[PDB]
RNA sequence: GUGGAAAGUGGCCCGAAACCCUUC
C-alpha cells in the first residue's frame, strides 16, 4: 500500500498530538471556512468512506515514527526467544514503554520478528505555569495548563491512503489553512511505504470506534467541546489495536448544534500476522 | 465566513532585555534557548488596550456601540460579576475585561480583538499570537557560547541601617532579535480597518511600556521591526504558487507605520477585499 | 618548590611554540604546570592586571568589532617586554616566565590570523589565570 | 478603583556624570554582549525613589492634608518594634531592611511616594506609574570607545586606618567623569488633577539627586549626575490611536532651579 | 465541522554601608 504521508513542520507547542480524530474534526472547520457551507464532510461523506486519515506520531529527524502493532503483546516471549535468559526485562521496555517505534522496527515488529524499542522520542510534555494578572492590580492564579513541546528538527506526520483527487480536493488545502500560539504550522508533503502482509488480522492506525468486534485492544475515552456544549465520552479504541473482521466502523451523528457535528473513528487496515486468540 | 489570516510578520529587539518569568529564570523550552510565550505577548498587548479603552469610553461610544453600558470603573468595591463598571471576570483573584455573551462582543474594541468565554458567550479571539522565536542570528550567536541570558543582581536598600539583599533576576540579554508573528483572522470585513489599527495601536503602546516580567526599572523597551505584511485571502490555501500581498519592509517604525504609510499599504489589500 | 621540569614545560610551550592547531587538551593540560611554574615564582596579580585587559578589550573587537587584530596587537606584544623593563629584582626574576610564552605565541600568531585562531590563545590567556590562585 | 491612562509624558535623560560612577555587580555592570558601562534603570528608580521618600519622612509635617493618605504614619522608623505595620513611615520587611509601601490600594493612591513608585503586598500592588528606562551609553561614547580612548579606567583604594598602616587595597573600576548615558524615563499620567502634582513631585527627587549621588560608593565621591534633559515631551492618546506625527514638545535649554517652566508645563496641556 | 472558547509568572525592591595608595 502506497499510501502518503503529510510531514506537519511545527514553529512551537502543541495542545496535545491530535489522537486521530480531532483532525477530522479540524478538516471540517477548514472546508466550512472554504468551499461555503455543503461542501463540508456531508459532501465529503462518501469520498471519507474509502479514505482514511489515521494519525500518528512525530519524527525527530525524518525516522517516520508509528505507534505498535498491539499483537505483539500477547506473545513477546514467542518474539524475543534469542535473547539471553535476561530478555524478560526488555519486554517491559517493550510492554510498559511500548509507545512508539521506527519503521525498520514496524515491518518486523508486526509479522513475528525480534523487533528493537527506540527511545529518541520527541515529547517534552512540559508544566508551563502560565498567566497570572490582573488589569489593574496583582493576580496571584497560577493556573497551569500545560502543553506539549518538540524537539528541535521534529514534528508530527499523519498518514493518507485515498485516491489523491480527493486528497488535494478537500485535506491538502485545508493542511495548509491550520497555519494562545499553539497552532504553529508549516505542511509538507510525503509519500512512504510500508511492507504489509496478508490480512486477515491487522491494525487499524487510527483511533477508532468499532463496529462491536473487539479484538486485543487498548480503550479510550475522548470528550471534546466542538463548538460550544460538551460532546459526549463516545469510546474508542487508542491508537493502533487491531480489529480486521471487517471494519468500516462509521463516523456517529453527535446532537447539540444547528448541523451536526459527527465524530470520526473509521479506520484503515495494515499488514499483522498475530499469534493465537 | 472567512476571508483572513493576515500574518504581520517581523523581529521584535529587546533593548534593555526581557524577564518573562517561570532564582526567576526566562522560559527555556527544550534547548535551553529563551523566547517570548505568545501568551505574554498577547497578554500584555490587551492589558495595554483595555485600560487604553478604560481611559476612552465614555467618548467613542457610538463607533463600537455595545461599549456603551461601561462607565468606567473596575467591580473590585462591588464584588459581583456583571457588575456595569468595566469589566467583571474574577478569576482567582484579578479582573479582566470579558464581554458575557458573543452578540455584545461583536461589538466591544477590545473584547471582539481578542474573545470572549464564561457562560454560553464563546467568542473566538481572532488573532493568533505566535511565540517569538530567537530568530537565526542570535541562535548561532548561541551556538559559540555568547551567554543569551544575563544574571542581573537587585537589592531592596534599607534606610536606618543601609543593609541589602541578593534578588537576582537572570534577564535575557540586551539586544536580541526574536522572530516576531502575528496571525489575524479577517472576518467581518467592514470591521477588519479599524481592527488592524486598534492592533497596531496595542503594538505602538509598547516600545514605550514594559514587556516582560518586572519592569518600569529597566527590563521592558521592546522595539517592532517588523517586515511583512502579508494576506492570504481565500485563493492562497485552495492554490498558493502566486497571488499574494507582500508590503513593505525595511524601516518601517511603529509609529509611523500606523497611518503615515498605512493607507499607502491598505489600498493594496482594497484591490482584492473580496 | 621550583623545579626543572616546569620550567621544561615552559621550555615545551616555547620550544613548541606552537599550540593553534592542536589539540584542547594540549592547552589545559600544559596550562596548569605553566602557571604551576608562575606560581612557583611570586607573579601577584596586579602587573599582570594590565596583560588581560588588553586581552579582553581585543576580545570584544573580535565579537563583531573589526576583522582581526591588526595594529592593537602591538600594543599587547610592546607591554610585556615594558613590564619586563619596569620590573626589578624580585619580579624581573620571575616575571619572564610569564614573559616568555606570549612573546614567541604572538609572534606568528601576528599573522593576522582569523578570529577562530586567535580564540584558540584567548582560551590559553585565560587558562593561565585561575591557577595563580589554584 | 481605575488606573485610566492617558499621558506618557517623557523626558530623554543625558546624565553626563562627573566626577567618576561606580555602579556594582559580579566592577560595572555589563552582563551583555556589548561590554560597556551602563546605568540599569532600578539603580536609578531606587535611588531616586529612596530619596525622595527621605524627603517626605521630614517634611510630612506640612502636606499631611494634601496627599491625605499619608496622615496614617509617624515620621519615625520600624528599627525597634520589628512588625510589619506599626503605624509609622517605614514599613514592608524585605529581607531585613524596610521600605515604604502602603499594603492597599487606596490608601496608595493618595501617598506622595507611593503613588508614584509602586504598591506590594496583599492584595494591593499598586502600579508604580512610572517607568524607568536601562540608561546606555551614548553613541557618541561609543564611537569614542571604538577609537580607543578607553571609558571604565579603575581606581585603587586603600583601607589606612589610624593603626600602621598596611591598607590592604581594593580595585573599583569607575567609570570615567563624563560619560553621557543617554537616559531616558516615562512617566503615566491619569486623571488631570493627580498629576501637575506628581512630576512636580518627581523632580525635586532628581533635584535632591542632582545633589546627591547614585551608584555606589558616594560619600568618596561617585555621583555628580546633572540631568541635562532632552524632550520634556508628551505623547497622548490622541496619537497612540492615530499617529500623524505630531507631540507636545516642551524646551530643554539648560535645566531647572526650581520649576521655572512651571507655566510651560501646561502649554497646549488639557490632559 | 479542533478535550474548546476569553487568561502578561505579574506587582514592590539603589548592588548598597564604610575604606586617605599610603607608610616605612
Amino acid at each position: 500500500p502506497k499510501f502518503i504521508a503529510v510531514k506537519l513542520i511545527p514553529k512551537g507547542p502543541f495542545r496535545d498530538i491530535p489522537r486521530a480524530d480531532t483532525l477530522f474534526g479540524a478538516i471540517g472547520n477548514a472546508i466550512s471556512a472554504i468551499h461555503g457551507q455543503s461542501a463540508v464532510e456531508e459532501l465529503v461523506d462518501a469520498f471519507v468512506g474509502g479514505a482514511r486519515i489515521s494519525s500518528a506520531f512525530p519524527y525527530s529527524g525524518d525516522t517516520y515514527y508509528l505507534p505498535k502493532p498491539l499483537s505483539v503483546e500477547p506473545a513477546l516471549e514467542g518474539i524475543l526467544t534469542g535473547l539471553d535468559e535476561e530478555e524478560r526485562y526488555t519486554t517491559a521496555k517493550r510492554l510498559r514503554k511500548a509507545k512508539y517505534l521506527d519503521l525498520k522496527n514496524f515491518e518486523l515488529a508486526l509479522r513475528l520478528r525480534p523487533f528493537t524499542i527506540p527511545e529518541e522520542i520527541p515529547y517534552a510534555r512540559v508544566d508551563v505555569p502560565r498567566v497570572v494578572l490582573d488589569r489593574v492590580t496583582q493576580d496571584s492564579s497560577i493556573y497551569f495548563w500545560e502543553e506539549i513541546r518538540f524537539r528541535e528538527k521534529s514534528g508530527v506526520y499523519f498518514l493518507y491512503s485515498g485516491p489523491r483527487e480527493v486528497f488535494d480536493g478537500y485535506i491538502a488545502p485545508a493542511m495548509r489553512f491550520l497555519g494562545w500560539g499553539a497552532g504553529l504550522f508549516e505542511v509538507e508533503f510525503h509519500e512512504m511505504k510500508i511492507d504489509a502482509p496478508g490480512s486477515e488480522y491487522s491494525v487499524t492506525l487510527s483511533n477508532a470506534l468499532p463496529t462491536k468486534t473487539p479484538v486485543l485492544w487498548r480503550l479510550l475515552r475522548k470528550g471534546g467541546w466542538s463548538f460550544g456544549r460538551r460532546k459526549p465520552r463516545m469510546t474508542f479504541i487508542a491508537e493502533g489495536s487491531i480489529v480486521k473482521n471487517d471494519p468500516g466502523g462509521m463516523e456517529r451523528l453527535e446532537l447539540g448544534l444547528s448541523h451536526e457535528v459527527y465524530v470520526y473513528g473509521l479506520t484503515f487496515p495494515l499488514g499483522v500476522e498475530l499469534p493465537e486468540g | 465566513r472567512f476571508y483572513g489570516k493576515i500574518v504581520i510578520k517581523g523581529k521584535i529587539k529587546a533593548v534593555t532585555g526581557l524577564h518573562i518569568g517561570s532564582n526567576p529564570v526566562i522560559k527555556d523550552p527544550h534547548t535551553g534557548l529563551p523566547y517570548i510565550p505568545g501568551s505574554s505577548l498577547k497578554g500584555r498587548l490587551r492589558s495595554l488596550f483595555e485600560i487604553l479603552v478604560n481611559s476612552r469610553l465614555g467618548e467613542w461610544r457610538e463607533k463600537y456601540p455595545s461599549l456603551a453600558n461601561y462607565s468606567p470603573g473596575s467591580c473590585r468595591p462591588d464584588n459581583q460579576e456583571n457588575c456595569g463598571k468595566f469589566f467583571n471576570r474574577k478569576i482567582n483573584r484579578g479582573w479582566i475585561h470579558v464581554c458575557p455573551d458573543y452578540e455584545t462582543a461583536l461589538a466591544c474594541p477590545v473584547c471582539r480583538l481578542f474573545g470572549a468565554s464564561g457562560k454560553e458567550s464563546n467568542f473566538p479571539s481572532r488573532i493568533i499570537v505566535r511565540d517569538a522565536f530567537l530568530t537565526k542570528e542570535w541562535e548561532e550567536k548561541w551556538r559559540a557560547g555568547e551567554a543569551i541570558t544575563e544574571a542581573k543582581i537587585e537589592v531592596g536598600i534599607d534606610r536606618v541601617t543601609s543593609q541589602a539583599n541578593p534578588r537576582t533576576n537572570e534577564r535575557v540579554v540586551a539586544g536580541a532579535e526574536f522572530e516576531f508573528e502575528i496571525i489575524y483572522n479577517v472576518e467581518n470585513t467592514t470591521h477588519w480597518r479599524d481592527d488592524i489599527k486598534n492592533l497596531l495601536t496595542a503594538m505602538a503602546l509598547l516600545e514605550d511600556s514594559y514587556l516582560g516580567g518586572s519592569g518600569s526599572r529597566g527590563y521592558g523597551k521592546v522595539k517592532f521591526i517588523f517586515d511583512s505584511f502579508e494576506f492570504r485571502p481565500l485563493d492562497y490555501y485552495r492554490t498558493g504558487k502566486d497571488e499574494d500581498i507582500v508590503s513593505i519592509d525595511a524601516r518601517e517604525k511603529s509609529v509611523s507605520d500606523i497611518l503615515s504609510g498605512f493607507d499607502s499599504l491598505f489600498s493594496e489589500v482594497e484591490g482584492k477585499l473580496e | 618548590q621550583w623545579e626543572a621540569i616546569q620550567p621544561y614545560f615552559d621550555n615545551v610551550v616555547r620550544e613548541a611554540k606552537n599550540f593553534l592547531e592542536w589539540s584542547p587538551n594540549k592547552r589545559l593540560a600544559n596550562a596548569v604546570t605553566v602557571a604551576a611554574y608562575l606560581t612557583s615564582q611570586g607573579l601577584k596579580t596586579n602587573q599582570v592586571r594590565k596583560i588581560l585587559d588588553m586581552a579582553r578589550t581585543t576580545e570584544l573587537k573580535v565579537k563583531r568589532g573589526e576583522g582581526d587584530i591588526k595594529d592593537d596587537l602591538v600594543k599587547m606584544r610592546y607591554l610585556l617586554a615594558y613590564t619586563v623593563g619596569k620590573a626589578t629584582g624580585q619580579s624581573k626574576y620571575s616575571l619572564d616566565a610569564f614573559h616568555r610564552i606570549l612573546d614567541p605565541m604572538l609572534e606568528v600568531l601576528m599573522g593576522s590570523p582569523k578570529k577562530e585562531n586567535f580564540e584558540k590563545f584567548y582560551d590559553f590567556l585565560q587558562a593561565v589565570v585561575a591557577y595563580h590562585k589554584f
